[PDB]
């Protein structure tokens, strides 16, 4: 499912040319050179996303994870993985904020973590805001004609748009919610 | 009741200025106008200010013996003749004829008058260069003010401590340890539980042969030469009166132009770069000694410029 | 202690019913100052020295400072209107007589905590509602 | 050798200042009890004074106290601290320069918290509190009251004209608990001891700020009177005998100052732990 | 036999965390009922606290509370445990100081409660009760009402809500009733229970850490007022009644202290447990 | 209490138009504390005190201390707006005017539990948007 439907965006192929709608102008839309994966603890909880090879979010995320993730000496901090999840409607307005959107992100990473302990993970918290822009510049690039065209459409249900409408910016979120949380299980051993 | 204040005979001095002293007598008023102005309400006040002005303290009291324990070795001054003034800005005066129009500091357990230790600190900190704010409304006061504190602060520590060069950053760093214990860039240092410098309440000591307590008179005339001044009573510590100072001061080593802890300076010492021209020591003593010349040289209190509360040695 | 919007209420119309609060909406500068010092005095001295010496009129001072006794009495005589039949056999409900004076009131009814509790939520009412307004 | 009681004499002013925006006269209150709006000791700053009087024992303080906040390993205190509540506040009087002031309430607490913690010594104070309870019910009989344990002191006026002190000739005053709740002891009603002890007549203290000898700010500071007495039960878990030792004879001894609250650089908040002597 | 009443009688000020993030004043809130809204213990947590206690006797903890988290083998629990309800809160007065409050609304529950689980000695219980209730619907004709039981409590204030309490002369209040429902109590409606157990009524208590002196953190606690009141039903499974008795007995037992909740080395949550009297 | 995106638009906007935040994005470093502080004066004084203090103009505040007043009457205000008109629903969705200030509008409109939870709501999501800028 995850190398079909997800990596080569079969949903969106598929779903459109159940209903017969499919022709050149979406055909065009159509997404390749993704990852998909996804992570399933022992209990029920999945951790998945996908991101595009193509581009310097991709090197970005490799290197991030070359960085934080323990060898048998960066240090990684594990309460900015629920700042992304709690913070996720907020960290969306900052990166639809075009403007200051590299701006916000470090003054909105800078006021939470304002604390002395910190001061030792500003090398996290800069690899996570510029894999975070990134993303959601190919997000938008990718996405942002396709979901405004596929609003438009007039045939498709409701439920078939919000399945196939991906929003850039949580999308990103997710991204980084997910890298950073696969550091995490990496890194923490039970002892 | 009468002299000798002690924990067994004596009513609360701080309870007789501002509780007692505004009772209701079957034939005293100081309600209406009349009141206030008769003969009767004065009479009043004057035996209650009697009362408060009838208390002696011995030297071996057992309250001063008491303080001395709990807050060490005393530093012991004598008042001028000004007398001293305390809490001043406190509100008590009904508007009536004989009574005291000014507050007074009383400690509230033991009614023996007293200076609060924020009021020592203020004072010890009001002659270093350090102890304006930059605000934006002090501005054009700042650099005139830490220059001429600077100068003096350095005259003192030439003085007191066996220093023959002190610097600006050096002066700083001391003043931010001693009064802030911290930096002056905010941050602050891994100091022990001795290594901090705490001002207690200066206490009355020793009333030797008379009361502790006076009332005295400032009659300001109005800025019209023609019309009547206003005689205003308020209440002050007797000349010739023992003050314990009470401090809690420890060393400061000043390695190059920062405060050093013990443990930090027992580890740059042994480092096997050193500058005995760079490592500054003030001894507790040396400490002392600065701040009974500061008390010496500007005083407690208020009304000092007109020159309460001004000391010597004892 | 917690101010209540209906002692807040009386506060404002006391001021503006003893000609505090003029009808721009604005109160001279001294009166803040004034209920400062009469909520200092309240603590420090006493009920009876500080209402003494706010509740005179002969005092050489830059404004009528006899008007915060009346906007006290004023938020008394308002609270105790509002009292119930439950209070009013604990608490003395009775409106306290305009022209009589607020110290004699105190005097003549003891020293009372309830006096001076009302006393004291009708200074707190006072200093807001009065920081509520302009200062010109 | 589980619980034990702890009598908190303050050498000097106590300000535990509350989280608390008053926008009346007094700008900073103290804590009060949650419950009996008692000024008291929250159990977390006291915890917090004690920890940084032994900080320079690393052992002791991880052992009893626990783990730093800036640890990698987070160590759970063994040694549980209960809130210091107030026992006995000095009054001023006219006979007399203060008078201990405790209530028949307080006492009831106390009674009632002995009974529940099992302090070490309870059992005998325990029954002569009651019994001295019990006295002084039967003779109020309702009525408001301070009685005093010192012929002396008759007709003392307790920092209000309307309490006036009397003297009951049936009620002994042991002199161990003399020794706990204070020299010159006053026991009033639970009425005059909330006048006493209400934000209206708790001492007061004015600070301003000076800016080059002129003042720039001015507010009002709330403390509890010196040589003021809180108790505040201690629990011993699981703790070393040695480290508990070394504790309980730095704690007790004359010669340690716990400073407590706020205001240390100003002389607030100085206090000397006493254990609960045997009666 | 299966089904009893404990009550939970509070020593401390408890606070037990409901993991809700608050984004205001009150980071941290205590948990409350998922239906009435009241402050409340959630069973997990009286399980691992009592779990906590028993922790000695092992043998007792397997055959009662089940395995350890960590055992190869699973043996599920045999006892149930139910989740504390809020019975009485203390509320600030003037007469006294501090009053036990209870609303209609919670003794309605706990009489539906007593039906639904026919508690050990619920058939005493629910008819007093009742009995009670309909006298106080009698007396209050669907006004907003405070009463109280001792004639000497008449007019006594209730501070956060600015009521004073009435003494209905026909409703007498059973000692049994009084043991269940806390001395010195108060009956008063569901609009003045909801108020004074609401979030801004109940005490928060600021806290913060200090890094040599400065401070580090800042935030604000809310607890439940010591000596609070609380009652959850215990039903035994197939529990053997050797383990069922001496888990009754050491329970019960006057000198048993259970710590429910969080901050236990600053003393928090320190609670008796005592079962349903007979009537 | 969890975080509202359209309320954090709403204080984003609110921020922008009170002049707190300038072209470039930063703010008075002690706007921060205000913002902090104004929901604890609001849990432990009351309502309307809290207001009253925070409203003031004659205060010796580092900044404009009342720009955070104005500011939450924006948010208030959008919050009005976009509220589903029905006849079942409490929530009043009458737009509070500019001049009335805050403290009148809640005295002069008695039912305060929506302007509590209004308020409380507005004050959260003010102290989650300020750190989106400079603390300058």
């Amino acid at each position: 499912y995850l190398l079909e439907m997800v990596a080569k965006d079969n949903l969106f192929k598929y779903t459109l040319s159940n209903k017969n709608i499919l022709n050149e102008n979406m055909k065009r839309f159509i997404l390749k050179n993704k990852l998909a994966f996804s992570l399933q603890k022992h209990s029920g909880q999945i951790y998945h996303t996908a991101m595009s090879k193509k581009g310097k979010s991709y090197v970005k995320f490799n290197m991030l994870l070359q960085k934080y993730i323990l060898k048998n000496s960066e240090k990684f901090l594990s309460s900015v993985i629920q700042m992304i999840r709690a913070h996720a409607e907020i960290l969306q307005i900052i990166l639809q904020n075009e403007d200051k959107r590299t701006e916000m992100l470090k003054n909105y990473f800078d006021n939470n973590f304002n604390e002395s302990c910190h001061l030792g993970y500003t090398g996290l918290f800069e690899d996570i805001q510029t894999l975070l822009c990134l993303r959601y510049q190919e997000n938008i690039q990718d996405y942002q004609n396709r979901n405004e065209i596929i609003q438009q459409n007039t045939i498709l249900t409701s439920d078939e748009k919000e399945i196939l409408i991906v929003s850039p910016a949580m999308d990103a979120i997710h991204t980084i919610f997910t890298a950073l949380q696969f550091i995490h299980f990496i890194n923490y051993n039970k002892d | 009741m009468p002299k000798n204040y002690t924990l067994q005979n004596a009513s609360n001095l701080g309870w007789l200025f501002y509780k007692d002293y505004y009772r209701q007598e079957p034939n005293v008023d100081f309600i209406s106008t009349q009141g206030k102005e008769s003969d009767t309400t004065a009479d009043f006040f004057r035996k209650t200010n009697q009362r408060i002005t009838a208390y002696q303290l011995n030297s071996e009291s057992p309250l001063v013996a008491a303080f001395n324990n709990h807050f060490g070795t005393p530093l012991q001054l004598k008042t001028i003749y000004p007398g001293l003034i305390t809490g001043s800005g406190l509100p008590h005066q009904t508007g009536s004829k004989g009574e005291f129009k000014l507050g007074f500091q009383f400690d509230y357990t033991t009614g023996l008058p007293y200076i609060p230790g924020s009021s020592i600190k203020g004072t010890l900190r009001s002659m270093f260069p350090f102890s304006l704010k930059d605000k934006g409304s002090t501005k054009r006061i700042l650099p005139e003010y830490r220059k001429e504190r600077m100068e003096y602060i350095r005259d003192l520590i030439i003085e007191v401590t066996n220093i023959n060069e002190i610097s600006d950053t050096e002066i700083q760093a001391l003043e931010y340890a001693i009064f802030t214990n911290s930096t002056p860039s905010g941050k602050t240092i891994e100091f022990s539980l001795e290594e901090k410098d705490v001002f207690y309440d200066a206490f009355v000591a020793d009333s030797k042969d008379g009361v502790m307590l006076s009332d005295d008179y400032i009659t300001p005339h109005g800025e019209n030469p023609l019309k009547d001044p206003k005689p205003i009573l308020f209440l002050k510590i007797r000349p010739d009166v023992t003050i314990n100072f009470y401090f809690k001061l420890c060393t400061t080593h000043l390695y190059k132009e920062k405060v050093c802890s013990s443990k930090q300076i027992e580890e740059i010492k042994k480092q096997n770069d050193f500058s005995s021209s760079d490592y500054k020591m003030i001894t507790a003593h040396q400490k002392r000694n600065l701040f009974e010349k500061i008390l010496l040289c500007i005083g407690i209190g208020a009304k000092t410029n007109i020159g309460y509360g001004q000391l010597k040695k004892l | 202690m917690k101010i209540s919007k209906k002692q807040i209420e009386y506060a404002i119309e006391a001021l503006r019913a003893n000609n505090i609060i003029t009808n721009d909406n604005q109160y001279p500068k001294v009166f803040k100052g004034y209920i400062s010092s009469f909520g200092a005095a309240v603590i420090q001295s006493g009920l009876i020295p500080a209402i003494i010496f706010f509740e005179n009129e002969d005092n050489d001072a830059n404004a009528d400072r006899h008007k915060i006794i009346g906007v006290l009495k004023d938020i008394i005589n308002a609270m105790r209107q509002q009292y119930t039949v439950t209070d009013a056999t604990i608490l003395v409900s009775s409106q306290i007589p305009a022209n009589y004076s607020m110290a004699q009131y105190i005097i003549e009814h003891g020293n009372t905590d309830q006096l001076l509790k009302e006393i004291t939520e009708a200074a707190v009412a006072m200093k807001l509602a009065l920081r509520m307004y302009k200062s010109e | 050798m589980t619980t034990r009681m702890y009598v908190i004499n303050t050498l000097s002013n106590m300000h535990v200042g509350s989280g608390e925006v008053n926008y009346g006269v007094i700008a900073n209150l103290i804590q009060r009890d949650s419950v009996t709006n008692l000024p008291n000791i929250n159990s977390s700053g006291l915890k917090g004074a004690i920890r940084e009087y032994f900080k320079e024992n690393e052992d002791l303080v991880r052992e009893l106290f626990g783990s730093a906040p800036r640890d990698e390993k987070t160590l759970p205190g063994k040694v549980r601290f209960f809130e210091a509540n107030l026992l006995s506040m000095p009054v001023r009087s006219d006979k007399v320069p203060f008078l201990m002031a405790i209530s028949d309430e307080v006492l009831q607490e106390l009674i009632t918290k002995m009974k529940f913690f099992n302090c070490e010594e309870a059992t005998q104070y325990i029954s002569h509190l009651s019994t001295l309870l019990d006295n002084i019910k039967t003779q109020a009989q309702g009525t408001d009251f301070a009685y005093v344990f010192d012929p002396l002191l008759q007709g003392a006026i307790i920092e209000e004209v309307s309490i006036r002190a009397t003297c009951p000739s049936h009620i002994p005053l042991q002199p161990s608990l003399k020794k706990l709740l204070g020299d010159r002891l006053v026991i009033l009603s639970h009425k005059y001891f909330s006048i006493l002890s209400d934000d209206n007549h708790l001492p007061v203290l004015s600070r301003n700020n000076l800016e080059n000898g002129q003042s720039a700010n001015l507010w009002y500071e709330q403390v509890l009177p010196r040589y003021s007495r809180l108790y505040f039960m201690l629990m011993d878990g699981n703790a070393q005998s040695e480290y508990l030792k070394k504790f309980r004879d730095t704690l007790c001894t004359p010669s340690t100052i716990i400073q407590i609250g706020a205001n240390a650089s100003i002389g607030y908040g100085y206090c000397q732990i006493s254990e609960l002597s045997p009666f």
